[PDB]
């Protein structure tokens, strides 16, 4: 399985992750499994137990969500049992339980120089659950919490809009995964007045920064320029591939990207699903995509989802062909 | 008369202090840029404390005469306003960031906050442009006050009255919208003295003109910037690794 | 005229 | 960087027998390990992409396992459909190496190739269909008339990345258009070691998984 | 961090091998680690900072361990080998923080 290890600075109180990558389900989430080591030694007077924080380092970490379970005096998982024999009896188990509601880690883009919200699982010593221990005596493993595709696929997406002519826009299918392109019909119906002489279609993401306000900001992360011209009095259709990167998109601030582990880049930002029958405020981040037609003026608006489906074995979480 | 002396002796510091946006060390962030915005705007304001001095307190008057007065004046006139109206957009700056932290996708740019530094040069610039068609030629009193005006006009009144909404009604407005406690006592008592004093000279010789009883605010507001000046520069892991299972 | 508005003070 | 070696360079052996064929790479790579069968004549086959996880179609007698760093390729019964020069990479790192090979004993068109003396300049092209430059990243490599694979190029569209090998440094430029769904290749003054048939294999862009289709043959002679 | 270690050799029955840890200890714990070929890596003893030291199954009364701070090494010798502990030895913390290095094979006829 070769699990995950992080060893702090000092010779003592390592912690193992059969995994860094939890998936969010729409109903319940993946608890966290693993396994804290501490030697005879150093233990004796103390007790072992673990913390993980839900930071919001916009810098300022407003932690959201805090849990501590004590290792150190419910069922095991397979592979809690398999560390358990593996380390030796001087092994003390953890876990965590992550409740529904709560944002995806999603970071966002800086320019010529994180800020997001990560996770970091923490083990240290102590016995007043608030004394001040150093860095050097603890340890600072980074997860990370993403969605991966639904096997469902959506309805066709549809807008309408006739106010001034009439046009209307759809899309080949809602599901969409990282890099593929997007066929979009553009297909209008003007009737009179002005013959429109260009045709701006743009793929653009809400990253609805909810923190303490509210917010609804647009980045054009895809768009295309094609100068046809409509006639009047007269039909029109025309299909595009827009595709949205990043390699054009460097330069770009304030665009939502994957979640992080190290200065390694990602991709954009996946589309963040909420639950529809409960809807309250996240204290985080919330990204939606959508893509729209812009006649030159009116413009329609249509849903789309941008996020990978479920990975075959795992992911490293970093550029494979490093250095 | 000792307000001009302890607004330099308390501006120096901050003004050595600013010191190439705090020591030329840290990084040119937008918050260093509007900190060197305001440095430069109060260093031009401070460059200028012996003309302000020599205008009120050393012999009441100046000794270049209409050569200094004016221009010396106009160039203060000019910053001044740039001063307070540096105040708001930081002011602006203030609410921005802190009503609610989201400046990620806007104004995150140095490029974005040098431009928005030259418009408000470009703006002080427009606004001190009237005021270039204005100061004064000699002064019949042997003791060259640099008064009597020129050939110019009825419209007195709303200039003052544009120089209060630029100066007052507008920036308190927006440095009570920003502070809201936790969602300025200094700036109460700076700008509103010499509005209110100007209020007052305008109502009084709006029907019975001030006469011996006098009227010499002029020391008032020198009181009033040195109490800005004092305020201003004064308030701004291991690695991962991996193992073996069965 | 004794205390004319002398304009220009500030 | 990084040197392998595989103890078995001629292995002779009949049907119905296990075969097992290890690999010693100089450096604690992770699993990131990838097992190519390539037949003569033929372009290489990828077997397993992350060193215990069989790819779809290969039967499920092949399998990997490691120790430290002991990749290996084990198979339970060599049917004559099975004789081929097995290689072995790391995909952990820019510069990937392919070993020297065992001896047992969507579809990407290329055009190109000739006769061109040194200092000349050749143009190779790899046209592909399937699949998106954007979701795909392109990968080139030569195999010299009787030795290895070795890498040449690779672009990455998404990111907007091009990696080249130390050896062609300069030399060899690649490029890739999204509008026809082709990858090109420019090499400039050509030495007399460049003589190799040249390969352009594609790969998956988000979490590389070895290069899971390859070309037929662009045999160029210099 | 270098984790520099020798002492593997042949040895017919009963000899020990006086192996040695020369690393580049505060109050810490680490032990010697083996692995049987084709096996895992298991724990032989404790070796703590104090006086306390702990052995597995079939290392109590058989095996000992020994660390000196002066030349900043840990020692182990063995007694009694039977043919069946022939397996190659590491050297790390018990907490399991160092790079596992190069082991010496060990082997016994």
């Amino acid at each position: 399985t070769r699990v995950f290890k992080k060893a702090s600075p000092n010779g003592k109180l390592t912690v193992y992750l059969g995994k860094r990558d939890f998936v969010d389900h729409i109903d319940l989430v993946d608890p966290v499994d693993g396994v804290v080591l501490v030697d005879p030694e150093y233990l004796k007077e103390r007790r072992v137990y673990v913390t993980l924080t839900a930071a919001f380092r916009y810098g300022f970490r407003k932690d959201l969500f805090v849990a501590n379970v004590q290792s150190f005096p419910k069922p095991l998982t397979r592979l809690q049992e398999r560390l358990i024999k593996k380390l030796g009896e001087h092994a003390y188990p953890f876990t965590f339980e992550i409740p529904p509601n709560l944002p995806s880690s999603v970071t966002l883009q800086p320019g010529p120089e994180a800020i997001g919200v990560d996770y970091e699982v923490k083990a240290f010593v102590a016995e007043n659950l608030e004394e001040k221990i150093h860095k050097r005596n603890s340890v600072r493993l980074v997860i990370e919490k993403v969605q991966y595709a639904p096997e469902r696929p959506g309805p066709q997406p549809t807008a309408e809009t006739t106010r001034q002519l009439h046009l209307e826009a759809s899309l080949d299918k809602e599901i969409y995964y990282h890099g593929e392109p997007i066929s979009v019909n553009v297909h209008v119906t003007n009737n009179t007045n002005k013959t429109v002489k260009k045709i701006k279609i743009s793929v653009r993401q809400y990253a609805d920064i909810v923190l303490f306000n509210t917010a609804q900001y647009k980045v054009p992360v895809a768009m295309e320029e094609a100068d046809d011209t409509v006639a009047p009095s007269s039909t029109f259709s025309k299909v595009y591939t827009l595709t949205p990167f990043l390699a054009n998109n460097r330069e770009k601030r304030g665009l939502a990207l994957d979640g992080k582990l190290k200065h390694e880049d990602t991709n954009l930002a996946s589309s963040t699903l909420l639950r529809e029958g409960a809807n309250r405020e996240i204290l985080g981040i919330i990204v939606s995509y959508k893509v729209k037609v812009k006649l030159v003026d009116v413009a329609v608006e249509l849903p789309f989802t941008l996020m990978h489906p479920k990975p075959k074995e795992e992911p490293p979480h970093r550029e494979v062909p490093e250095n | 008369l000792v307000l001009y002396c302890l607004a330099f002796v308390l501006g120096i510091p901050g003004n050595a202090i600013v010191i190439w946006f705090t020591g030329f060390k840290w990084k040119k962030t937008v918050t260093t840029l509007w900190f060197l915005n305001l440095a430069i705007a109060d260093f031009i304001f401070l460059l200028f404390l012996p003309l302000y001095i020599s205008y009120v307190a050393m012999n009441f008057h100046w000794p270049f005469g209409i050569w200094l007065c004016k221009a010396n004046s106009f160039t203060a006139q000019l910053n001044m306003f740039a001063s307070v109206f540096f105040l708001t957009v930081i002011s602006l700056d203030h609410y921005i960031h802190l009503i609610h932290p989201v400046l990620s996708h806007r104004h995150r740019t140095l490029k974005n906050s040098l431009i928005v530094i030259i418009f408000i040069w470009l703006l002080a610039s427009l606004i001190g442009g009237p005021a270039l068609y204005f100061r004064d030629t000699v002064e019949f009193n042997n003791h060259t006050l640099c008064y009597n005006n020129f050939q110019k006009h009825i419209r007195h009144h709303v200039l003052t009255w544009v120089k209060f909404i630029i100066g007052y009604l507008f920036p308190l407005l927006t440095m009570s919208i920003c502070y809201l406690c936790l969602i300025v006592v200094a700036f109460v008592v700076c700008w509103t003295p010499y509005h209110l004093f100007s209020i007052w000279e305008l109502t009084i010789h709006h029907n019975s003109y001030s006469h011996h009883v006098m009227q010499a605010g002029i020391p008032l507001s020198t009181g009033l910037a040195f109490l800005n000046s004092c305020l201003n520069p004064i308030l701004y892991s291991c690695t991962t690794a991996s193992s073996s299972l069965a | 005229s004794f205390y004319f508005p002398g304009q220009f003070a500030f | 960087d990084i040197q392998m070696t595989q103890s078995p360079s001629s292995l002779s052996a009949s049907v119905g027998d296990r075969v097992t064929i290890t690999c010693r790479a100089s450096q604690s790579v992770s699993s990131a390990v990838a097992w190519y069968q390539q037949k003569p004549g033929k372009a290489p086959k990828l077997l397993i992409y992350s060193a215990s996880s069989l790819y779809s179609g290969v039967p499920s007698r092949f399998s990997g396992s490691r120790s430290g760093t002991d990749f290996t390729l084990t198979i339970s019964s060599l049917q004559p459909e099975d004789f081929a020069t097995y290689y072995c990479q790391q995909y952990k790192y820019v510069p990937v190496t392919f070993g020297q090979g065992t001896k047992v004993e969507v579809q990407l068109v290329e055009s190109g190739g000739g006769l061109v003396q040194p200092g000349g300049s050749l143009r190779l092209s790899c046209a592909a269909s399937g699949f998106n430059v954007y979701s795909s990243s392109i990968h080139w490599v030569r195999q010299a008339p009787g030795k290895g694979l070795e890498w040449v190029a690779s672009i990455s569209s998404y990111y907007g990345y091009t990696y080249y090998a130390d050896s062609v440094k300069g030399r060899f430029t690649i490029s890739a258009d999204t509008s026809k769904n082709t990858a090109y290749l420019q090499m400039n003054s050509l030495r007399a070691e460049d003589t190799a048939v040249y390969y352009c294999a594609r790969s998956r862009q988000f979490w590389y998984s070895g290069l899971d289709y390859w070309g037929q043959g662009t045999l160029v002679t210099v | 961090v270098q984790l520099q270690e020798s002492g593997g050799g042949l040895v017919q029955a009963g000899g020990s091998l006086r192996l040695s840890c020369v690393v580049s200890f505060d109050t810490v714990t680490m032990a010697w680690y083996r692995r049987a070929p084709g096996k895992h890596r298991e724990l032989v003893a404790s070796a703590t900072a104090g006086g306390t030291t702990t052995y597995a199954d079939s290392v109590k009364d058989r095996f000992t361990i020994s660390r000196d701070n002066a030349k900043n090494t840990v020692y182990l010798q063995m007694n009694s080998l039977k043919p069946e502990d022939t397996a190659v030895y590491y050297c790390n913390t018990f907490v399991r923080s160092l790079s596992w290095g190069q082991g010496t094979q060990v082997t016994v006829s």
